[PDB]
C-alpha cells in the first residue's frame, strides 16, 4: 500500500495522512452461460440453397426461430460476393442470441446491390424494398447467373417501375393497377403514358458484371429485449449462485453475484432493468425461476500512513465494507490490488466507515491525529 | 415552548435544510440517469456494445460513451464545487453566529 | 465517484480508451476528495469552538 | 441508494458522528448557561 | 356465398369519454417501484371514444386504421370474434383476416375479394346439444396468399362464467414498418352502460410480419336474445408517465399532454 | 525506425483480409495484422507471371 500511494501521488515521500487509491473489486471466480437447450439446426439450407428465389417486388420472408444457428459456416464460405453486417459483428453472431430472425430472399442486379443498404435511393429502394434507417442485421449477396440466367431469356423476375408514393420500410406490394403517368386518368390493360406497374429484365449470361443476376438474403433480427429463441451452437454451463460470476444470459453478458429473487416476471418478461438501464433481475432460459443480480463486493480503499520519513508502516481502510469477506478475499481467485498479506488477521477493526486492517484498536482516546471517519481516527504512537 | 408548537406542527420551517439534501440526491440521481442515455451510441449498456461489435468497430461507439459520461461527470463535479462553495459560505456564517 | 468505475464499469476495454483522456479522472477524484475534506473542516469550524 | 452505490457512487460518513456533534452542542449550551 | 342482407340499418355511432383506458406495457422488460415515461402510440385519457351497440338487425361498419387502433368490447357470450384489415378489400391490394371460428384462430393475408356484407352464422342445439358455426360468408377469392397462421381458438373466458359480470376484451393493434403488434387483456366489470372507470394495463400478445398497407378495418357477427357493445379509439404518438408499483404492474398513469 | 517488407501471393477476393483487424481463412490462420498497424499495403494481379 505504501508503494501504491507513492505511485498514485507521483512522489517518493508521502506526507502523514490518509490517501485514497485505486479501489478493490472481487474478480469473478468462473463464468456462467445459460441458453435454452434447443438442438435442432435452423433450416438455412432452404433459404440459401432454395430452388428459385422470389422476385424483388415479392421478396420472400422466412421466420426462422426455435432452432440453433451457426453463422460461422455461413461466413467462411467465399461463394458470397458481398457479406456485410450493420449493428453487429459477423464473428459475434455465434456468441449472441436472437429474439426473432427474418430472412428476406430476392434476386437483383450487381449495380443495384448498393440499393439494398438502408437509407439508399434507387428503383428497388424507392418502390419495392426499403430498409429502415436504423436497420440492424446482415446482408449477403452472390451472383447466380450459372443457375438463374438462361441463354433464351429469363423473364420470371419483375419489379415495380412506378408508385404513387415511396413505400414504407419492409413493405411488400402486389397490386397490378396501371400507373397514371399521364395527367388524364385511364383504364383498360394499357394506355398512352399509362405504364404497367411491373417491368422485367432479360436475364442472359452474356451480360457483364453489374447486370448479372444476384441472389440476396437479408437477416433483419432484433436483439436483447425479448424472449430470445435463436441462439448460437455453443453449449451452456451449469448454474451457480451466491458467487461473483461472469454470467451470460441469451447474449446479455455481465459480472455479478446471483441470488434467488422474488420478482414476478410476466411470461413475456425475461429481464428486469434498474434506474441506470442495467440488468437487475433475470429469468433463466432453462429453469423458469427468477434471479436477482448484484455487482459483487467492491468499494474504495484508503491508506493511512504517517510521514514516510518517520516510518514505512501503513494501515488500509476498505470503505463501506463489512469486511468479514476479506477472509473470503483470499488470493485463490484474483483481486485488483495484488497485495493481500494484510488480511493476515488479528488486527482487523470494524467501523461504520468500513474496516481498517493493519492498526490496533484501543480504548483510551486521543485527539484526531489522522481522520478515518465515523468518529474513528488513526495515529502512530508507541 | 412555543418553539415546540412551531416546529412540530409545520414542516416547511426546516426547508432550508431539506433543500440541501434533496438537491444532492437529485444531483446524484440525474448522474445515475445519465448512464441510460445512448449519447449517439447504438446501445446504452457497454456490455451490449462489447458483445455485438468487434474490437475495431466497437471503439467508435465506446468513445462516444466515454465522451458523454465524462462530460456528465464534469458537469456534476462543477455543480458540486459550486454547491460546496455555497455551503462553505453558509457554514462560515453559522460559525460567525456561533 | 470512481471515474473508472462510473464510465467503464468492470470493463478493461473501456479503461484502455479512458486512459487516453489523460488526468480527467484524477482531477474529478481530487475535486471530490477536496469537497469531502471541506465538509469536515466546515463541521469542525462550526461546532468545535 | 443501492442503485447509486452499484455504479461507484459512494457516500462517505462524516468524521463527526451525530453523538459527537450532540456532545459539542451540550458543552456549548452548558457553558452558555 | 354471400347475400346482401339489407342496408346499413340506420346510424348507430355514439360517443363516450374513455376515462382511463389504452394503457399497455411499452416494452417487454420488468420494472418496479419507479415512475417511467414513454413515447409511443397510445389512447388519450378522457378521449372521445366511438361506441357501437348491437341492439332488430344491424351491420358493423368499416373504420379507418391510421396509427393503430385501440379496441374494446363490453360483451357477454363472446359475440365479437374477428377483424378485417386492408385498404380496398376487393382483391386489388393485399388484405388481412383474423377470425376465431370456434375451432381455432386463423390469421391470413391474401388478395381477398371480400363480400360487401361478410358474416358468420351458427346453428343452435342441432341434435348434438352443441352449437356449431355453419356459415362463413366472409370472402370469395384468395388468389395469392403469403402468410397463414393457425395456433388455437382464443375464446378465453375468465372466472365467474355465464356472463354474470360483463366481460371487457380490450386490445391494441399497431402496424409499424411491417411489424403488426397485438396487445390484449380481459377483465370482468359490473357496470351496465358506460365505459368502466378504472385503471388497467395491456400485455403484449402477438407480433407478425404482415407487411401490408392498412388504411381501414372492420370487425366481426355470431347471429343465432343478446346484445353487446364495442368501442373504438384512435391511438396517437404521445408521451405518458406510468407508475410501476412493487410488483411491476402499471398502477396509475398520467397523460403528459392532457392538461 | 526500421522497415519490414512482407511478400506473399493470395487469391484476389481475400485481399480485403490483408487489411488490419480483418478476419477470414487468411487472417485467422496464416497472416494477422495487429489492430494498431501503421504502414502501407500494396497488391497487384500477377496471373500473367
Amino acid at each position: 500500500p505504501l508503494s501504491e500511494t507513492k505511485c498514485t501521488l507521483k512522489s517518493f515521500t508521502v506526507e502523514k495522512g490518509i490517501y485514497q487509491t485505486s479501489n478493490f473489486r472481487v474478480q469473478p471466480t468462473e463464468s456462467i452461460v445459460r441458453f435454452p437447450n434447443i438442438t435442432n439446426l435452423c433450416p438455412f439450407g432452404e433459404v440459401f440453397n432454395a430452388t428459385k428465389f422470389a422476385s424483388v417486388y415479392a421478396w420472400n420472408r422466412k421466420r426462422i426461430s426455435n432452432c440453433v444457428a451457426d453463422y460461422s459456416v455461413l461466413y467462411n464460405s467465399a461463394s458470397f460476393s458481398t457479406f456485410k453486417c450493420y449493428g453487429v459483428s459477423p464473428t459475434k453472431l455465434n456468441d449472441l442470441c436472437f429474439t426473432n430472425v427474418y430472412a428476406d430472399s430476392f434476386v437483383i442486379r450487381g449495380d443495384e446491390v448498393r440499393q439494398i443498404a438502408p437509407g439508399q435511393t434507387g428503383k428497388i429502394a424507392d418502390y419495392n424494398y426499403k430498409l429502415p434507417d436504423d436497420f440492424t442485421g446482415c446482408v449477403i449477396a452472390w451472383n447466380s447467373n450459372n443457375l438463374d440466367s438462361k441463354v433464351g431469356g429469363n423473364y420470371n423476375y419483375l419489379y415495380r417501375l412506378f408508385r404513387k408514393s415511396n413505400l414504407k420500410p419492409f413493405e411488400r406490394d402486389i397490386s397490378t393497377e396501371i400507373y397514371q403517368a399521364g395527367s388524364t386518368p385511364c383504364n383498360g390493360v394499357e394506355g398512352f403514358n399509362c405504364y404497367f406497374p411491373l417491368q422485367s429484365y432479360g436475364f442472359q449470361p452474356t451480360y457483364g458484371v453489374g447486370y448479372q443476376p444476384y441472389r440476396v438474403v437479408v437477416l433483419s433480427f432484433e436483439l436483447l429485449h425479448a424472449p430470445a429463441t435463436v441462439c448460437g451452437p455453443k453449449k451452456s454451463t451449469n448454474l451457480v449462485k451466491n458467487k461473483c460470476v461472469n454470467f451470460n444470459f441469451n447474449g446479455l453478458t455481465g459480472t455479478g453475484v446471483l441470488t434467488e429473487s422474488n420478482k414476478k416476471f410476466l411470461p413475456f418478461q425475461q429481464f428486469g432493468r434498474d434506474i441506470a438501464d442495467t440488468t437487475d433481475a433475470v429469468r433463466d432460459p432453462q429453469t423458469l425461476e427468477i434471479l436477482d443480480i448484484t455487482p459483487c463486493s467492491f468499494g474504495g480503499v484508503s491508506v493511512i500512513t504517517p510521514g514516510t520519513n518517520t516510518s514505512n508502516q501503513v494501515a488500509v481502510l476498505y470503505q463501506g465494507v463489512n469486511c468479514t469477506e476479506v477472509p473470503v478475499a483470499i488470493h485463490a481467485d484474483q483481486l485488483t490490488p495484488t497485495w493481500r498479506v494484510y488480511s493476515t488477521g488479528s488486527n482487523v477493526f470494524q467501523t461504520r466507515a468500513g474496516c481498517l486492517i493493519g492498526a490496533e484498536h484501543v480504548n483510551n482516546s486521543y485527539e484526531c491525529d489522522i481522520p478515518i471517519g465515523a468518529g474513528i481516527c488513526a495515529s502512530y504512537q508507541t | 415552548g412555543k418553539i415546540q408548537d412551531s416546529l412540530s406542527s409545520t414542516a416547511s420551517a426546516l426547508g432550508k435544510l431539506q433543500n440541501v439534501v434533496n438537491q444532492n440526491a437529485q444531483a446524484l440521481n440525474t448522474l445515475v440517469k445519465q448512464l441510460s442515455s445512448n449519447f449517439g451510441a447504438i446501445s446504452s449498456v457497454l456490455n451490449d456494445i462489447l458483445s455485438r461489435l468487434d474490437k475495431v468497430e466497437a471503439e467508435v461507439q465506446i468513445d462516444r460513451l466515454i465522451t458523454g459520461r465524462l462530460q456528465s461527470l464534469q458537469t456534476y463535479v462543477t455543480q458540486q464545487l459550486i454547491r460546496a462553495a455555497e455551503i462553505r459560505a453558509s457554514a462560515n456564517l453559522a460559525a460567525t453566529k456561533m | 465517484v470512481d471515474c473508472t468505475m462510473y464510465i467503464c464499469g468492470d470493463s478493461t476495454e473501456c479503461s484502455n480508451l479512458l486512459l487516453q483522456y489523460g488526468s480527467f479522472c484524477t482531477q474529478l477524484n481530487r475535486a471530490l476528495t477536496g469537497i469531502a475534506v471541506e465538509q469536515d473542516k466546515n463541521t469542525q469550524e462550526v461546532f468545535a469552538q | 441508494i443501492c442503485a447509486q452505490k452499484f455504479n461507484g457512487l459512494t457516500v462517505l460518513p462524516p468524521l463527526l458522528t451525530d453523538e459527537m456533534i450532540a456532545q459539542y452542542t451540550s458543552a456549548l449550551l452548558a457553558g452558555t448557561i | 356465398q354471400c347475400v346482401n342482407f339489407t342496408t346499413r340499418t340506420q346510424l348507430p355511432p355514439a360517443y363516450t369519454n374513455s376515462f382511463t383506458r389504452g394503457v399497455y406495457y411499452p416494452d417487454k422488460v420488468f420494472r418496479s417501484s419507479v415512475l417511467h415515461s414513454t413515447q409511443d402510440l397510445f389512447l388519450p385519457f378522457f378521449s372521445n371514444v366511438t361506441w357501437f351497440h348491437a341492439i332488430k338487425r344491424f351491420d358493423n361498419p368499416v373504420l379507418p386504421f391510421n396509427d393503430g387502433v385501440y379496441f374494446a368490447s363490453i360483451e357477454k357470450s363472446n359475440i365479437i370474434r374477428g377483424w378485417i384489415f386492408g385498404t380496398t378489400l376487393d382483391s386489388k391490394t393485399q388484405s388481412l383476416l383474423i377470425v376465431n371460428n370456434a375451432t381455432n384462430v386463423v390469421i391470413k393475408v391474401c388478395e381477398f375479394q371480400f363480400c360487401n356484407d361478410p358474416f358468420l352464422g351458427v346453428s343452435n342445439h342441432k341434435n348434438n346439444k352443441s352449437w356449431m358455426e355453419s356459415e362463413f360468408r366472409v370472402y370469395s377469392s384468395a388468389n395469392n396468399c403469403t402468410f397463414e397462421y393457425v395456433s388455437q381458438p382464443f375464446l378465453m373466458d375468465l372466472e365467474g362464467k355465464q356472463g354474470n359480470f360483463k366481460n371487457l376484451r380490450e386490445f391494441v393493434f399497431k402496424n409499424i414498418d411491417g411489424y403488426f403488434k397485438i396487445y390484449s387483456k380481459h377483465t370482468p366489470i359490473n357496470l351496465v352502460r358506460d365505459l368502466p372507470q378504472g385503471f388497467s394495463a395491456l400485455e403484449p400478445l402477438v407480433d407478425l410480419p404482415i407487411g401490408i398497407n392498412i388504411t381501414r378495418f372492420q370487425t366481426l357477427h355470431r347471429s343465432y336474445a343478446g346484445a353487446a357493445a364495442y368501442y373504438v379509439g384512435y391511438l396517437q404518438p404521445r408521451t405518458f408517465l406510468l407508475k410501476y408499483n412493487e410488483n411491476g404492474t402499471i398502477t396509475d398513469a398520467v397523460d403528459c399532454a392532457l392538461d
